[PDB]
């Protein structure tokens, strides 16, 4: 895929957010005094790419010789847990949120093992914002203890769930999403590399706008559009959206058009179809909310009610267990306010 | 014994009856009796109520209240009951909250939409959908494990963004080129350590207009046989 | 008064026909005793519904009055450990005893939910080893905590909370077995306090008889730690919010009653307020449950109870 | 020695309040009998006091050789304290009375497994030892453990008896206590005599001239670490009368300088507002609901300044209803 | 010197170096004069010198050498609750008391007890504090406890009665800015006008957070390498604080009241990565302390901000919560 083929493999290959690239270059100039890093920003903006580029600047190209292994841990009630650890001769990558609430013991055991086995080895923790508070406290303790041999590079989309004690011990780095011009430049480089015919450069601008600052989404959308149009994009080429987004937009049009109990049953069927195929409930709620707010026929009162119900049921989703229970309630509340 | 499977249906039908929610019906069938109906089978009653509360014709509607508003109130209460259930199942000493869960999941939502059953009492579909979601999440986890080295994304990002583009590289060339696209598909699979099982699993994740069951069925059997033969005839990276 | 065995065990039944809770269980146990083919059993449920007594009666109904080696009871959460309990179970199962054809032994695994997956698998292996002469009944808290290989061979008996009619019928046995002077309000109070808990009801009855002999609501609730339901009813039904708050602050909060007891008694009383419309009762129960959840999360203050009363008053006065 | 131990009565004649329990216990001492006993209720009612009084009245000068006192919260847990119980039950003496006595305190603070162990131990040594279980509530215990011992509920002492005991302690210790300090101590300790004695002993130590200085309510509130009523009243007055900027500044300044947590400030303000005469009931409804919501949100964390301004706004908005 | 946090590097050594805490310092000097040292309870605003003063008192009691052996510094905010902290305290107390040297005895009193320090004691639950009181009374012979907390009212009555209480006044802004300026001049940190004031404002007077932020800003300036003065925008970026211009734009969009304009601006804003919690906090600070809004508006907006903050604390979608909050304010 073009999103992976042309991913920057070094700090010099980065093309957007020049100030952040300069900052990362300065960090690699003093490898010994590398602070713990917490990287936050919108999804698909280049956080992981920049982590890997900094690691390559420090240790060399060997960071990309990645190999995957399964480490087995045991907890109090002999419950064998398996965590997938992507490792290199210089660093480790873990996603402790994959273990649920058992992330604390996994983090403790793995970090202690890495510290004992050791100038230092960098550990990249993905989705740090979804770590439990106990896991974050254990992470702070390991930062205090094994700072000599362990340097943490945490990546998250929102810094709010991160506890205050961690924030003080780490260097907060902000990654804004690239502007439309930078996304257009990246897509232009990709299409020139892949020899894709463009009627006009305005096609790239439309792809950038449709992606809403998500560089991964824009690259994948460009690849999908190119394949559909026989490697020749025209000014009339439609923007290709994912299947789940199309389903959610259809659901939004259905909700707006008719508001009844039978419509609610069919919306339940659609939501079951979406949830059964690995579409997260929060993603469904966000897309459904922001599709409803874009309907031109709705007035200000309807949109205000919709956003209020969205906030309420988003809190209920975060505090809940069964996803379909809350999405159906949100849709039922929305139907009442429109009618 | 053999009527145990029919017990949740009877409980759901009785609790959605609008007679027991009028004044006389309330006097004859008190609130204690309804909570006891919940406690007859507390594993399935909330699920049955959540499943069957849209299929009623309400007879307890307040003046000036439509069916949809009562449905919305019942759904709100069902959501609150789900939160209560999550808090109950967390830890173990919270069994004292069982009557509250009863009211919030079974009795109160039924009170808003009680009436005549417009159709048949259907068994809860949440269990099968939950099992299906777990199976597909396991498949997605395996696929992400295989493709983690080549892609820079998480599992959810792989589902949402990468997979729609993988469809245009692993399935679309078959429709337009036939057996001539086997080499390119295999090359794409090799770049991401995708096996034939992973290729089968990927096509199962699509919804709506991107469903691939009929499209794959329409592919000639000779093309599929050649694809699997060519895959089995050459070594692949691991 | 002298040293007496508590009535929770002194007047326990010894025949399945003398047990009123879970009539389906009674019928199935009688049928199995008549047939003589004892299967595996799960009897999990909330504590105090007398599942141990029921299986104890079932053992002596299947067999004769033989108890020395044919019946074994043990606690899976014993301090001696899982291994020691399993060894004792194996010793009892392998111990030879005169058994009538089909009348296998019965082992009661009280608190069987503490057994892990490996321990449960070992218990399944032991049961298969001694299937020709031993059967297992699991008196755990939850049926869902038992693995499928054990459950598939068990006759599932879904023990649930006993109704008030069953509690009254069972307590009538002790009522006729003891020289009890009583009033209707006292028995109503005793049933109210237990709320389907047979052991708690029996214990409260014994405590009332020991303390006062006569069974009337005043003495019963002077024995019982819970707040008096009349006080809670006055607090809930007061037409003026200040009156409700005054009653709370004086009679319940300053009397040392915990917030948990206050909300539990409020929930119990609101369910039985026949003079109030059922929709209003459901609204009040929702508010009481919300404050109960807040209390169980560690807040448990007087302000939460005051807010509960304020919301209930708002509901009542529309 | 702590004043709790120093002023613990040596005989049942000095016990007050629990007339029924005193009469029932005195019957046991008069007959020389000692059955299984369960004392429970609020702390500071005099449970341990009554049991030691009866033990010293029965055994007499050989009190040490007859009884053993235990705490369920000790570092020894449950197995080691059970071993200690067995060791005390195996003690051999040249002469002894009918039964031994073992004191178990804070039994309700143990797991159900520990309660099962206590159940299995209670009847094990009935032939030569008697067990008493002390807790805060009896119904909170498992039912089978409840039935092993006789029920005896303890109720909070009347204020007059507490005042008499406080006066006795004052005259014995030559302490000078202001009446306002007495009211503050009684209100703070809400019937817990142990709290009263501990605070009185600690306040005497903080006096640079204990032989002549007088303990004021300020000293009592400092010792207990409790919010002063004056501070809460000043905050409430500023909220009700002053504008938003002044009220915000006053609340933040007071509760930062005096070290009052926002939840404790809310509790104190709610307690003060109960005595207010409000014409509109909607004022009370809104106040209670909003303040309970804020207090619940504080327990989960959140922004402290936002919660404080929420408290100010909730109080201001409710009083618009007059 | 070697790399070290500036918080630990610039702690006052002896009691005489503690500023703006003359009352607590005098009372502690009087207590030190007496041979017997009671249990201590340090409470006050954060970053006022509680830990600094207790460390200085310990160093005066034991001397620089014997201090490390007689001190167990613990933090009660760590998970696993009572067990770990109480076991560590028990092990420290049961550990044999270190024998002071000849030099230590002749120059320092070297009292026969070992001081145990608990930080953030107010965060403990009631049961944890009761267990701590049990441990304190068990080993009261050889250990003296010092509890450091922000709110004394969060400590239960039985535990608070056993401890003498020392109230630390909040640092005057002049004293805090002078301390920060002295630290910056000692470490050769170039700062523009109002940078230290901005650091203090961000830290809300907390000198610990102010020193940490100043050190982070110095490190960032070293990384930049241009040798120019540190600016306010840099420290705002390091602290995760939304720029004032963006906040003013949000306020103007709310004032205009158009739903579509607000939604578009929030969609654009969520792409910059700024934390929504910081936006809510700064909106609260702007609106509450603003003289251009009447009482009713503030009464409504305080509840709005409280609800939004409560929902944000549950781990929800920042975009939805921020959009709902901004839409609700525009309708006031
Ligand atoms: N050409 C180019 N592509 C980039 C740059 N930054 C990110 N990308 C692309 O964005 C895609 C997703 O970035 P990712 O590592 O997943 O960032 P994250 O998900 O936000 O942590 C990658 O596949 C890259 O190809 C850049 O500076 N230049
Ligand atoms: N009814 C009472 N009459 C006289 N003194 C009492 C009474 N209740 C408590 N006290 C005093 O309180 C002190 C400790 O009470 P204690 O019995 O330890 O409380 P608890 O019941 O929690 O054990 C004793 O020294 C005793 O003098
Ligand atoms: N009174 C003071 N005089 C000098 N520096 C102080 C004072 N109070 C705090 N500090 C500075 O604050 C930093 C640590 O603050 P600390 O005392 O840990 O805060 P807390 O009071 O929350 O314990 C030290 O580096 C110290 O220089």
């Amino acid at each position: 895929l073009w999103v992976d083929k042309y991913r920057p493999k070094s700090l010099n290959a980065l093309s957007h957010n020049e100030e952040l690239t300069n900052f990362l270059k300065s960090l690699s100039d003093q490898p010994r005094d590398l602070p713990h890093l917490l990287l936050y920003g919108p999804n698909g903006t280049g956080k992981k790419t920049r982590c890997m580029a900094l690691l390559e600047s420090i240790f060399g190209p060997g960071v990309y010789r990645l190999k995957i292994d399964v480490r087995q841990f045991v907890t109090a009630s002999n419950r064998k847990l398996e965590l997938n650890v992507v490792s290199s001769p210089y660093h480790l990558e873990i996603t402790p949120s994959d273990m649920g609430n058992n992330d604390r013991i996994v983090i403790q055991e793995l970090l202690k093992e890495v510290a004992q086995m050791e100038r230092y080895k960098c550990v990249i923790i993905n989705e740090a914002n979804s770590l439990t508070k106990d896991a974050q406290a254990a992470l702070r303790r390991t930062m205090e203890k094994y700072s000599k041999n362990i340097r943490l590079i945490m990546v998250c989309d929102s810094m709010s769930p991160i506890i205050a004690p961690i924030k003080s011990r780490c260097l907060l780095i902000r990654c804004p999403a690239p502007s439309d011009s930078e996304i257009s430049t990246i897509l232009s480089d990709v299409v020139t590399n892949e020899r894709i015919q463009l009627e006009t450069k305005d096609i790239l601008k439309r792809i950038a706008q449709a992606s809403n600052g998500n560089l991964r989404v824009s690259l994948l959308m460009l690849e999908s559009m190119a394949l559909n149009n026989e490697l020749a994009l025209k000014s009339s080429s439609p923007i290709i959206k994912p299947d789940w987004i199309i389903v959610i937009h259809k659901l939004t049009r259905k909700i707006v058009k008719e508001r009844s109990v039978n419509s609610l049953i069919e919306c339940r069927a659609v939501l079951y179809d979406l949830l059964a195929h690995c579409i997260p409930a929060n993603i469904i709620l966000k897309e459904l909310t922001f599709s409803l707010l874009d309907v031109e026929t709705l007035n200000t009162t309807n949109k205000s009610s919709i956003i209020e119900y969205s906030s309420v049921f988003d809190e209920r989703l975060s505090l809940g267990n069964k996803a379909i229970f809350h999405l159906e309630g949100f849709i039922a509340k929305v139907m009442c306010c429109l009618d | 014994e053999k009527n145990i499977a029919l017990k949740p249906f009877d409980i759901a039908h009785k609790m959605l009856d609008g007679q027991i929610y009028s004044d006389i019906g309330s006097r004859n069938f008190t609130l204690n009796d309804k909570i006891a109906l919940y406690f007859d089978d507390f594993d399935f009653t909330p699920l049955m109520i959540q499943e069957n509360y849209l299929s009623t014709r309400p007879s307890v509607l307040k003046p000036g209240q439509s069916h949809l508003e009562a449905v919305a109130e019942a759904a709100n209460c069902i959501s609150l009951g789900d939160i209560v259930e999550k808090k109950i199942r967390s830890s173990e000493q919270l069994w004292s909250l069982l009557p509250l869960h009863a009211v919030l999941s079974s009795v109160y939502p039924a009170s808003k939409v009680a009436g005549h059953m417009a159709g048949r009492i259907n068994f809860t579909a949440w269990l099968g959908q939950n099992s299906k979601s777990a199976k597909y999440y396991r498949l997605l986890q395996e696929i992400h494990y295989h493709t983690r080295l080549g892609t820079s994304t998480d599992k959810i990002g792989l589902r949402l963004d990468y997979l729609p583009t993988f469809r245009k590289r692993l399935l679309d060339p078959f429709l337009k080129q036939g057996a001539d696209a086997i080499s390119s598909v295999i090359e794409v699979m090799d770049d991401y350590y995708l096996t034939k099982e992973d290729w089968d699993s990927i096509m199962e994740f699509f919804v709506g207009p991107d469903v691939t069951t009929a499209i794959i069925k329409k592919i000639p059997a000779t093309v599929k046989s050649g694809f699997t033969r060519k895959y089995n005839s050459m070594t692949h990276p691991v | 008064l002298s040293l007496q065995l508590p009535w929770v065990e002194k007047y326990r039944p010894q025949v399945l026909s003398d047990i009123v809770g879970n009539k389906e269980t009674i019928d199935r146990l009688q049928q199995i005793a008549k047939d003589g083919n004892m299967p595996h059993m799960i009897i999990s449920g909330m504590p105090g519904i007398g599942k141990t007594t029921s299986v104890h009666c079932l053992a002596h109904e299947l067999l004769g009055r033989s108890y020395a080696d044919g019946v074994l009871e043990l606690n899976a959460s014993d301090d001696r450990g899982i291994d020691v309990v399993r060894n004792q179970i194996k010793h009892f199962a392998q111990k030879k005893l005169h058994l009538p054809p089909g009348k296998h032994k019965i082992v009661i695994l009280d608190e069987a939910d503490s057994m892990t997956a490996g321990a449960q698998q070992a218990l399944r292996r032991t049961m298969e080893l001694y299937s020709n002469s031993t059967r297992f009944a699991f008196a755990c808290n939850q049926s869902n905590k038992i693995i499928e290989p054990l459950q598939s061979r068990c006759a599932i008996l879904r023990y649930s909370k006993l109704s008030d009619e069953d509690v009254l019928k069972r307590l009538l046995q002790i009522i006729k077995l003891e020289d009890v002077k009583y009033t209707n309000d006292g028995l109503e109070a005793i049933i109210f306090t237990a709320e389907g808990d047979m052991r708690q009801a029996i214990n409260n009855l014994q405590s009332t008889v020991a303390g006062h002999g006569l069974v009337n609501a005043d003495n019963v609730f002077k024995i019982v730690d819970s707040p008096h339901p009349l006080i809670v009813k006055k607090m809930l039904l007061a037409s003026n919010l200040e009156d409700s708050i005054q009653i709370l602050r004086t009679d319940l909060w300053k009397k040392g009653y915990s917030s948990i007891d206050i909300v539990t008694t409020s929930f119990r009383v609101t369910k039985n307020l026949a003079q109030v419309k059922e929709s209003v009762r459901l609204e009040m129960i929702k508010e009481i449950g919300l404050t109960h959840m807040r209390i169980l999360e560690g807040v448990g203050t007087y302000l939460q109870l005051a807010s509960m009363l304020a919301k209930i008053h708002k509901l009542n006065n529309k | 020695l702590p004043w709790v131990e120093k002023y613990r009565p040596e005989t049942l004649d000095e016990v007050y309040g629990q007339n029924e329990v005193i009469t029932t216990v005195r019957k046991f001492v008069d007959e020389g009998k000692l059955p299984h006993l369960l004392f429970y209720g609020p702390p500071g009612t005099g449970k341990t006091s009554t049991i030691v009084a009866l033990a010293r009245e029965i055994y007499g000068k050989n009190y040490s050789n007859m009884v053993l006192e235990l705490n369920a919260s000790d570092d020894r847990g449950i197995d080691v304290v059970r071993n200690q119980i067995k060791d005390f039950a195996s003690t051999r003496q040249i002469f002894s009375k009918g039964f031994k006595l073992i004191i178990l305190d804070e039994a309700d603070a143990m797991t159900n497994a520990a309660q099962n162990a206590l159940r299995r131990v209670i009847e094990r040594y009935t032939k030569n030892t008697r067990f008493c279980v002390l807790a805060n509530y009896a119904h909170k215990l498992t039912p089978a453990l409840l039935s092993r011992c006789t029920r005896f509920r303890f109720q909070p002492l009347p204020q007059e008896a507490i005042e008499r005991r406080i006066a006795n302690v004052l005259v014995h210790e030559k302490l000078k206590l202001s009446p306002n300090a007495e009211k503050a101590l009684i209100e703070l300790s809400n019937g817990d005599m142990r709290r009263v004695l501990n605070v009185l002993q600690s306040c005497k130590a903080t006096l640079d001239n204990p032989d002549e200085d007088e303990i004021s309510d300020d000293v009592i509130y400092e010792c207990c670490g409790a919010p002063r009523p004056s501070d809460l009243k000043a905050v409430l007055k500023s909220i009700l009368e002053d504008d938003w900027g002044t009220a915000h500044y006053t609340l933040n300044k007071v509760r930062s300088a005096k070290g009052l947590a926002l939840i404790d400030l809310i509790e104190g303000i709610v307690k003060i507002l109960e005595d207010y005469e409000l014409q509109n009931e909607e004022t009370r409804v809104h106040l209670l609901t909003k303040l309970a919501d804020i207090e619940y949100s504080i327990s989960k964390g959140g922004n402290d300044q936002i919660q404080g301004s929420a408290v100010i706004g909730a109080i201001k908005a409710s009083f618009e209803n007059e | 010197l070697a790399q070290q946090p500036w918080v630990e590097k610039y702690r006052p050594k002896n009691l005489d170096e503690v500023t703006a805490q003359d009352h607590a310092v005098t009372v502690l000097k009087k207590t030190l004069k007496s041979a017997n040292l009671p249990h201590m309870l340090f409470y006050g605003p954060p970053g006022t010198g509680k830990t600094s003063t207790i460390l200085a008192l310990t160093k005066e009691l034991y001397g620089p050498d014997l201090m490390k052996s007689r001190i167990l510094e613990l933090n009660a905010s760590d998970e696993r609750g009572i067990s770990i902290v109480r076991e560590k305290v028990k092990n420290f107390a049961r550990l044999t008391v270190s024998k002071p040297s000849k030099h230590d005895l002749e120059n320092y009193p070297c009292p026969p007890y070992k001081i145990i320090i608990l930080d953030e004691a107010d965060s403990m639950t009631a049961d944890a504090q009761s267990a701590l009181r049990r441990t304190m009374e068990t080993y009261s012979g050889v250990t003296r406890f010092c509890l450091i907390c922000n709110y004394v009212t969060r400590i239960i009555d039985p535990l608070a009665s056993r401890c003498s209480k020392f109230r630390f006044k909040a640092l005057d802004a002049s004293n805090a800015i002078d301390r920060l300026r002295f630290i910056s001049e000692q470490e050769n940190v170039k700062c523009d006008d109002g940078v230290l004031e901005r650091i203090l404002d961000i830290s809300a007077g907390d000198l610990r957070r102010g020193i940490t932020l100043l050190q982070s800003a110095s490190k960032g300036a070293q990384y930049l390498g241009d040798g120019k003065n540190i600016t306010s925008t840099q420290v705002e970026e390091l602290a995760g604080v939304v720029p004032h211009d963006i906040l003013i734009e949000i306020v103007e969009k709310v004032k205009s009241g158009d739903f579509d304009e607000i939604k578009k601006y929030v969609n654009t804003f969520m792409k910059s990565g700024w934390s929504a919690a910081s936006v809510v906090n700064q909106l609260h600070e702007y609106y509450i302390t603003n003289d251009n809004f009447d009482t009713n508006f503030k009464n409504q907006i305080s509840w709005l901000l409280f609800t939004t903050d409560s929902r944000l604390n549950n781990g929800t979608n920042e975009h939805i919560q921020l959009l709902n909050l901004l839409v609700k304010i525009s309708q006031l």
